[PDB]
Formats: structure tokens, sequence, C-alpha cells
């Protein structure tokens, strides 16, 4: 079968290839909750052929693991639905029991290491289970912060940087061009509100200010509109096509912005900057809605692409299955093909890094392994130590067990000759700096940046006044006869001119007249 | 004495519960480095004299013919060290095969059976989501004595939980109906930076919009000096009169010190349940000067056996004979003067009303004759969730409810700080059910004059008078006057159009003249 290899050692693999916003958490009269009925997403599947063409590199590749067959079981988890069983599936000793003890250091798990899921809250709930007994959980896209407290989660590490880089990757973009004036959706999920938080903190802290933030509603692409979720959407679109805000920064999952998206078509809305966040960023299945060429541009966060070898080619017990996965993929392969393989590095590099890890553990030479059992806190153990390089990138785990990629960011295009997701700038995460940005094009008339502002740079000679709660948004008032603007020391004021001079309005000097 | 040995008795059906017995110490919270649970040798009462409180109630529903009449019931206590680490293996234990010590990892259950019929769940809120996904997805029965978090109120992701105490929204509301009673249109919101303040400050904002209250500033105190500088500021620029606080003790401990060092300005401060009992607080000095504190306390009756309970079983817990009859260490080793200052402790009341409530929702769920029991094979967890939805139970007296949100309906006390000498007597001023009658006359204010001190803006002006918004949600206007000489053109705008040479008008005019 494709979702089970059998080897010496095994890596459990957990992918999301069905998912559904409103999933059942629970049993269903007291069966397991089956993924078949929800819908099938193509991204997940890649990233899952992804894991599949690492383990088959490693077991070709001698010089790695030597006389070492390194195996894999995956199973599916939908979102929130079916988080619990697979994890016990992967820690019970080969008759699907797991017994209770008070100390597990002689326990043979029946996986050594789990490839973990995509999403936070399904990362969270996995390694509350997997930090009792210490067995190494690597995530290659779960981005939230919370993350990083290795008190609070021991056994989990990452290849793809925490979400604090992606908003200042944002910031340091709207910075650059010269923004002031933003508006943010989010989709009234756990992931939204973390986002959004975290921009609203850097974005306060930076001087841009955040014009409007609203929430979405969870609808689906498969199911009917209400009436009221239609006059959501009516009142959300109308408030941003009457405001000046025209950067637009969306923290959602793709499945919900199919509608938004097909309403603000309605609207005939056009001229705004998506900043699209790593969520939705890289679709393929939003990117082939042709019409969106006329509502603006799309910028989006993603991982650095490297170009995988060999990759291209490879690409043509419950809930260890979906027939649709390939039908579907067959499809879009073409368009995948242009797209570098961005998110594929993470879950390439995690695999190689338990690889390495584990020939480590062995103290295997590139001849031998000296085979023995292997219990999952060694290999965590070994994990933390591993510095090497993969495809001219190099990984190694920080303190807080992260690994260091550079991030990119990408303009949607259209032409479907070339790359769909061209690269205009990256963002290096160890300097902390967005560089090297290049021609991006605009849907301006002459390709002159567009901008939003509250309020235009006022006159030499005039001083500011706050306009309201946001300090981007000021008037601008000249300076009274008599009274200067002092630019050097105050903006918002005007010093009166020395007991023997005077000014003009609208005045930066002083003369010596009555 | 022969204690620890005591938290475990056999039964027809068995209770699981878990408790905070012990606690870690400081260079306890050890980097685990083989997988073994954490060993919490330090001795806490709050959790043992709860968990004494759970034996009572056992005892009580063994000794009633009334309920399930020829069964015993039974009980299996476990520590949860207040840390998910400790608390999820007890968790796992619970849900393991009924005389088995191991847990199944199959993809239906429709004849498993675990041996634990319910649990009575972990005291704080974090522990109570983390097992909570684990319980729920079995559906077995979950019932805090804690856990006032109201995320847990989902059942799209929390099916089977439940509490018998109110949760945060029900005090929430009544600190909206307070402001609104008093006719405090104008306030500020603070709360601590944990989730339990930070999910607070939401709910009170989306309460106080719905109820026209007006919220001038928002903020967040971290948890163990920058921000707490800058949240005092700003609410000191905010000119505010009224602030809410729902903060943690310790957050509340650390803005109340930082109040110490200066006490800038007096305010009303609307406290919540844990800083307004929580006594490292209280001790402060010259509290009085702060401005009076108000806050809702939920009331219910006291387990008037419970401290002579206490005395007699820690009488007899050193019998040589009764000893012949270690998951918590140093349990054996307590003495009373060391329980006593806890025997009167308010939450103890929710710890026996669960008990009862389950007890009972076993009772209908049997379909028990008060004579006896039918005879019946085991009733397994979700049949006794079915029932447990719509399910009415007294507590000595005071019948309580369930209903489709877990929570039940109970009724708070508004509890006023009126200071004498360098304490603060709690006086009772209200009862709060759903709706607020104030006993007004008797509160006496920090303000000299004793009048009500006032915290109002306008939202209402005569049409000559200017409109530029101000609070955080823009919930407020200035009114200032339109200038003489000019006349008011456009309604509710914010300007006004000025006139000729020879041409004069009143303040506020609509209007000019010759
Ligand atoms: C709660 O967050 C979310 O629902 C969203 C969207 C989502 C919903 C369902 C299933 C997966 C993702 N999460 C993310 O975007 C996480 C960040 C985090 O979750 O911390 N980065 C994933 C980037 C690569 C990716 C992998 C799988 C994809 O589909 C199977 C996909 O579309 C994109």
């Amino acid at each position: 079968s494709d979702f089970y290899l059998p080897g010496d050692y095994l890596l459990g693999g957990l992918f999301s290839l069905h998912a559904n916003m409103k999933g059942i958490v629970h049993l269903n009269f007291l069966q397991v909750p089956m993924c078949k009925e929800y819908e099938v997403k193509v991204i997940g599947y890649n990233l899952m052929q992804a894991m599949r063409f690492a383990v088959e590199e490693i077991n070709n590749d001698s010089s790695l693991l030597p006389g070492v067959l390194l195996g894999y079981e995956i199973v599916d988890v939908c979102y929130i639905s079916n988080n619990v069983q697979p994890v016990l599936y992967f820690l019970a000793h080969e008759d699907n029991l797991l017994p209770i003890q008070e100390d597990y250091s002689n326990y043979s798990s029946r996986v050594v290491a789990v490839i973990g899921p995509d999403n936070s809250e399904s990362v969270m709930t996995v390694a509350n289970f997997l930090s009792l007994f210490l067995l190494p959980q690597i995530t290659y896209s779960a981005i939230s912060d919370e993350l990083r407290d290795k008190v609070r989660f021991p056994a989990l590490l990452r290849t793809t940087p925490s979400a604090d880089h992606h908003i200042e990757a944002m910031v340091q973009l709207m910075l650059h061009f010269r923004w002031n004036w933003i508006i943010v959706l989010v989709s009234n999920d756990t992931y939204g509100r973390d986002n959004g938080q975290l921009l609203g903190e850097r974005v306060a802290r930076r001087g841009i200010c955040i014009a409007f933030q609203e929430t979405l509603p969870t609808l689906q692409p498969n199911q009917n509109m209400t009436s009221e979720e239609r006059q959501r959407l009516v009142t959300i679109v109308d408030k941003l096509q009457q405001s000046t805000a025209r950067v637009v920064v969306v923290f959602s999952p793709d499945l919900t912005l199919y509608h938004f998206f097909n309403e603000v078509l309605r609207q005939n809305f056009t001229g705004a900057v998506w900043i699209a966040s790593e969520s939705w960023a890289i679709d393929p299945v939003l990117h082939n809605l042709t019409e969106l060429r006329h509502l603006g541009t799309f910028l989006g966060i993603t991982i650095q692409s490297v170009p995988i070898p060999g990759f291209s080619e490879f690409r043509e017990t419950c809930n260890q299955e979906c027939d649709n996965c390939l039908n579907a993929t067959l499809s879009f392969n073409t368009i995948l093909r242009l797209s570098g393989e961005r998110v594929v590095y993470s879950v390439y590099s995690a695999v190689y890094a338990v690889a390495h890890a584990l020939h480590s553990l062995l103290g295997c030479d590139k001849s031998t392994c000296t085979k023995r059992v292997v219990y999952p806190w060694q290999l965590l153990e070994e994990i933390w130590k591993v510095n090497f390089t993969l495809l001219d990138h190099q990984i190694f785990f920080d303190p807080q067990g992260d690994v260091a990629l550079h991030l990119e960011i990408v303009q949607w295009q259209w032409d479907r000759s070339q790359n769909p997701f061209q690269s205009v700038a990256s963002y290096y995460p160890l300097q902390r700096q967005l560089k090297n940005i290049q021609d991006i094009s605009w849907h301006t008339i002459n390709n002159t940046i567009p901008m939003s502002m509250c309020s235009k740079r006022c006159q030499s000679g005039q001083k500011k006044k706050p306009v309201g709660i946001h300090v981007c948004c000021f008037e601008c008032i000249d300076c009274l006869p008599g009274t200067f603007l002092n630019h050097t020391e105050d903006e918002y004021e005007c010093q009166a001119c020395p007991n023997n001079e005077w000014s003009y309005q609208s005045e930066t000097s002083c003369f010596k007249r009555q | 004495l022969c204690l620890s040995q005591q938290l475990r008795m056999k039964g027809d059906y068995v209770l699981g519960g878990l408790f905070p017995l012990g606690e870690a110490e400081e260079a306890g919270l050890r980097s685990r480095t083989r997988p073994s649970s954490p060993v919490c040798t330090r001795f806490s009462s709050n959790g043992l004299l709860w968990a004494l409180a759970m034996k009572m109630a056992v005892e009580e529903i063994n000794n009633k013919s009334d309920l399930l009449p020829g069964l015993r019931l039974g009980y299996d206590l476990f520590d949860t060290c207040s840390e998910p680490v400790v608390a999820m293996k007890p968790s796992l234990m619970f849900l393991a095969k009924a005389g088995s010590r191991d847990i199944a990892a199959y993809c239906n259950y429709t004849q498993y059976q675990p041996r634990v019929l319910a649990v009575i769940g972990p005291h704080s809120s974090e522990l109570a989501m983390v097992t909570g996904k684990f319980f729920s997805f079995f559906l077995m029965p979950q019932v805090s004595y804690g856990a006032s978090m109201e995320l847990l109120s989902a059942r799209e992701t929390f099916p089977s939980f439940f509490r018998t105490v109110p949760s945060d929204r029900v005090q929430l509301t009544a600190a909206a109906e307070l402001l609104q009673e008093f006719g405090w249109n104008w306030v500020a919101a603070l709360g601590s930076d944990d989730e339990y303040g930070r999910q607070g400050l939401s709910i009170f904002s989306a309460l106080a919009a719905a109820r026209g209250i007006c919220i001038a500033h928002e903020g967040l105190v971290p948890l163990p000096l920058g921000k707490v500088q800058d949240v005092l500021h700003q609410v000191n620029q905010s000119s505010v009169q009224v602030v809410l606080l729902f903060a943690s003790v310790h957050a509340a401990h650390a803005l109340f010190n930082y109040s110490i060092s200066s006490r800038l300005s007096p305010k009303v401060w609307v406290a919540s349940e844990a800083w307004l009992t929580s006594d490292l607080v209280m001790g402060l000095p010259g509290m009085a000067q702060m401005g009076t504190v108000l806050g809702f306390l939920q009331r219910g009756a006291q387990l008037h056996e419970f401290p002579q309970y206490v005395k007699t079983h820690l009488a007899l817990a050193t019998d040589p004979a009764f000893c012949s009859a270690q998951r918590c260490p140093q349990c054996d080793c307590i003495t009373l003067q060391n329980v006593s200052a806890g025997l009167n402790h308010h939450q103890t009341f929710s710890v026996y009303a669960a008990v009862y409530s389950v007890a009972q929702a076993l009772h209908n769920t049997l379909q028990c004759n008060a004579s006896g029991c039918p005879a019946q094979d085991p009733v397994k967890p979700w049949q006794l969730l079915e029932n447990m939805y719509n399910l009415t139970f007294h507590v000595g007296g005071l019948p309580l409810r369930f209903d489709s949100s877990g929570n039940v309906d109970m009724e708070y006390d508004l509890k006023l700080w009126v200071w004498q000498g360098s304490v603060p007597r709690l006086h009772d001023v209200g009862r709060f059910n759903g709706s607020l009658r104030t006993e007004r006359l008797k509160i006496r204010w920090h303000t000299s004059d004793n009048q009500k001190p006032v915290s109002r803006c306008s939202r209402q002006c005569q049409e000559g008078q200017v409109r530029r918004v101000k609070g955080f949600h823009s919930c407020c206007y200035d009114c200032v006057d339109c200038e003489a000489g000019s006349y008011r053109q456009n309604p509710d705008d914010i300007a006004c159009t000025f006139c000729g040479q020879d041409e004069w008008s009143p303040e506020r005019s609509t209007r000019c003249f010759r």
C-alpha cells in the first residue's frame, strides 16, 4: 500500500489530506471519525509525497544509513479531527495496546519519531502526549510562537521560522514602500487571533497604524451561503470599499476565502494590495481563479524556494487512505511543476534531520551500523545536536528548537508560461532584515508605487495636530505670525520668536522687524 | 498517618478524580532527560481538603438508600501537580481497560469499557482543556469543580465537559450590569496577560459594545515593569474614574505594588473573584487610598459537617488497627494544624455538588426503583452522557440544573471592601441572578462627599457642536461648540463653515446674519 513501508526503524507521518473547518472531533456512533467525506486538499498530498520521496532517497543512499532499512507509516489527521487515535496507534506495542507505567526508559514504541502535524492546534495536542514519552516530534509548517516553550513542549522541534519572522517580514515590506494605513482580516479561529494580536503589537511599536480589523465567516465552497452570511460579507466588503486604506492583510485558511473573493468580484472592487499570510500565499487552487487579475496585486509570505532534484518526476489502521488525492494532483501537476519546492523543503529537511540523528545515535560508520534497540528519548537527545549541510542549505537547531531558513516574498503571476509565484524579496531571520527587493509590477497606470496613508505630509512651517486615536493621522496647521516650528525639537507646536523678532504665517524663520 | 492508602476504595462503579494534591519545588522544575513523571514531593493543603470533600460526598452517596439502591460506589483519586505532564498520565490510566492496565488504539469502540465511569476534573483551566481534548474524544463525562474558562462552553470542541461553577461570562455580564445600572458608561479595562485575563478582555469588550458601555482604554499587565508603568500612565491619561481589573492574583499584586510605589490618582476598581479573595493582595497597606473596590462572588451553601468530618478522619487515620484496611508523598505526615485554615473553603461545595450530580445522573441512567435498581449490563460512559445534559439534582437542598452549555444556573453577591482601620470588611450590597438588585444607599464612596463618582461621556449634542470621536472603539464624542461667525452646514459632520466680513452669528448657530 501507499501509506506503509516496513523497515528496521519506523517514522510516524502526520499530514492533513482532508480538511473541514467544522469537522466533528468526537466519536461517531463509537467509530473513529473517518475523513474520506471531507474535502481533499492537493498541497497536503504533495507534502506527504515529499516525505515518501525523502525516505526513498535515504534508503537508496548507502552513504547515510548502510544496511539499515528506514520505514514509515502515515496517518491522515484532518484539521482538528482524528487527533488522538493516531498517537495511541504510534505508541502501542504492536498489538494496539499501550501499557501504563511509571517509567518508560525501556519501552520500545512502534515508531522512533513523528513527523508532526501541520496545524498548531494539532501540534500542541499531539505534543501533550508525546511529551510523556519524549518521543521526538518535528513539525514542518506549524508557525505559532507558543511552541517555543520547551519546558512546556520539550519534545518538539521545527523546520520553519516562527510567526515572529513572518510578521517582521510583512512589517518591513510595508515600511519599505512607506505604507501607513492598513486593513486586517482574520478567519474567526485561533490562527487568525494569534497572528492578529502579534501583528497588532509589532505594528503599534513600528509606527504603522491598523485602520481596521474584521472577522470573516467560516463559509465553505461546497456549502450554500445563508442570507445572514451574505449580509455579513456585503457589510465587510462595503466597509473596505468606502474606506481609504488599500493594503489588506489576510490571515485565513484558504477554504474560507473562496466566497470572500467571489463577493469582492461581485462588488466591482479593485485597487488593493493583498498581503497574503503563509496559510494561503501559495495555494494552487485559489490561483486558478483567473478573474482575480482585476482585484489588484497579490503579495504573499512563504519559505524560500529550493529546487529539489528528482522530486518533480517522483510526483508523476483507519484513516490511511485517500482516493481522490491522485486524481486531484494530476490536474494541477503542471502548476506544481513551475512552483519550485518551497514547504517541500521543510518536510525533506525534517526527514533528513531524523536520518542523520539516528545515524549518529547508532555510532554508525559509512560501512556498517551496529544495530540495536533504539529508545525515543536517546534519539531526541541526538536530534538536538545535529549540524549538517543539505542541498546547499544548512540545518542545525537553535536553543528554541527552530531552524534558520530564508523567508521569501512572492507575487502572484498568471502567464502560465513561467513560475506563477515570482520571488520579489527575501528575508533573512538570522539578520532580522528584509533584503534584495526586486522589480515588483503594480496595477498602477505607469507602475508608480501605490500607497494608502491617513494624512499627506505637511508643508514647511505647518505643525501637526492629531486627528484621533491613531498617531498616524494628523491635520496640518500653519504657524501664526511671531511663532515658528522648530522642527528639530517638536512637530506638534510652534515656538515664539525672540522678543526682538517676528515671523510670517507658515514660516520657520524669525526676522528683526515689527 | 495512613492516609495516602485511603485515596482508593472499591465499588461496582468507579469515579476518577483529579486534584492538586502536591506541587513542584522551584528546583524541582527539572529538565527531564528520561521519560518518567516529576516526583512532586511538596505538599499543598487545598488539594487534600478538596479530596476529603470528595470522600465525604461518596460516603454520603453510599449511605443514602434513596440513590443507587443496591450498588456500592467507589473512587480513585490522583494528583495533578498543576502541570499537564503529571496530569496526563492518570488521564490515560483512567481510560484503561476494565480489569487491566492498558489503553487500546482500536478504530471502533462499540463494546470497549474503561475502568472509570466518569472523572471529577482538574481545577485549573489549562489542565481542564488539556484533559478535555482526551476525555471528550472518548465521550467520557468530565465534571470540573473549577475551570471558569469560557472557551470550555464550546460544544464543537468540548462535548462532554461540565462544571459546577459559573463561567467568566456570568461575572463579566454582572460587571456590565453594574456599570449600566450605576450609569458609568465610560470606563477602562485591564487584564492579566494570561489566557484567563486575555480571554476576559475579549468577552468584556464585546459585552460592553453590545450594551452601549464605552471602553476608553484596553491593556494587559505582565504576570511576575515597563508595561505596568505604561498601563497605569495611559489609565491616568485616559481621564477615567472607573477601571475594571480582570487579573490573576500575581498580576494584581504587581499592579498594586506599582500603585503602592505611587498612588497617582484614586479610582473605582471593579475586581474579580481571584483578586477579590486572595490574601497577599488584601494585605497591602493603606489600600483605602486607591478608591473603592467592588466585585461579584458566587454564593453557595457551606458543607456544614465538613470540619467535623476532617477532624474525625484525621483522628481515625492513625489507629493501629484501622491502618490495616504512595501516589501522594507527604500526605501521611500532615497534622490538623496545617489543614485547619482551609476547612471553611467555599469551593468544597463545588466538589460535593459535582459528585452528587454524577451520582444522580447514574441513578437516572439505571432507572433505579427506589427499593432497588433493575438488572442490567454495565452502564457505559456514553450512555450516561446522553442523560446528563438535562439533569436536575439536589445538593443538600438548593436544586441545581445542567443545561446544554454545561454550566449551572447560579447567583452572585456584590461585595464591597468597606475599609475600617487597616482591614477591608466584605459587605454585601446586592444580588445578581440574571438581573441586578442593588442596595445602593448602603455603599459609602471614597470621594469625601459620598455622592456617586462620575465616569461618563456624551453620544449626543446640539447640532451646532463638533463630533470628534474618542475612546478605544470610538464610542464617545466631544460636542465642541461651533464658532461664532460661522454656520453649521453639515449635520453630524466635524466642520463648520465661516461667514462674510459683515456677516455675524451666535455660537452653535446654523445661520449668519448681516
Ligand atoms: C489553524 O490554522 C489553520 O487552519 C491553517 C490552515 C490549514 C487548515 C487545514 C489544514 C492545514 C492548514 N494553518 C496553517 O496555515 C499552518 C500554520 C499553523 O497552523 O500554525 N501553515 C501550513 C503551511 C503549509 C500547508 C500545509 C497543509 C495545507 O493543507 C492541508 C495547507 O493549505 C498549507
